[PDB]
């Protein structure tokens, strides 16, 4: 059994999505 | 008749006759059991060498993101905490007071919780001597 690059895709965009979403909130935070 | 453990052959079947065989017979070799061996597992049989190069990728590009939002409100001190959290966090730490990054690292921190599942459970069975 090998976990491999595949079969773990779901967790990948969570790191990326937080980066994408995070930059949106800081602009509101700076204005706040 | 000579009933018993008689092996049909070529020379014997010349001067006498045989009936229809009812049991197989051949030639085999027997050797005692041998001690098993386990090769040094390459990174303990993880998720291929791709993942090891893979982790270097996002980790090094996500530390820069924190550095960018750090000044807006120390990269050398920003790699000790960000990385070491993934491996059973016990080392001394130094955490910033930036609100924007404070939420960010927690999402990153939660990744380490799920990472252990990859390196636990599976690794238990596949460590004993193999290859026979
Ligand atoms: N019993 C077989 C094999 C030989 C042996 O058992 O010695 C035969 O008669 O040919």
């Amino acid at each position: 059994a090998t976990l491999t690059f595949e079969n773990m895709a779901g967790v990948f965009m969570l790191v990326a999505g937080g980066i994408v979403a995070g930059i949106f909130l800081i602009f509101i935070e700076i204005a706040y | 008749m000579a009933i018993g453990s008689l092996t049909i052959n070529e020379e014997r079947s010349e001067i006498v006759d045989f009936s229809v065989p009812f049991v197989e017979t051949g030639i085999s070799v027997m050797v005692a059991r041998s001690n098993g061996t386990v090769s040094p597992s390459a990174f303990l049989e993880p998720y291929s060498p791709a993942v090891w190069v893979m982790m270097f990728v996002m980790c090094l590009t996500v530390v820069a993101v924190t550095v960018f939002i750090f000044e807006y409100l120390t990269i050398g001190k920003s790699i000790w905490l960000l990385w070491a959290l993934v491996f059973n966090n016990s080392v001394p730490v130094e955490n910033p007071r930036g609100t924007t990054s404070k939420i960010m690292v927690l999402v990153w921190a939660f990744f380490a919780v799920i990472f252990l599942a990859s390196y636990t459970a599976n690794l238990a069975a596949f460590m004993i001597q193999e290859e026979y």
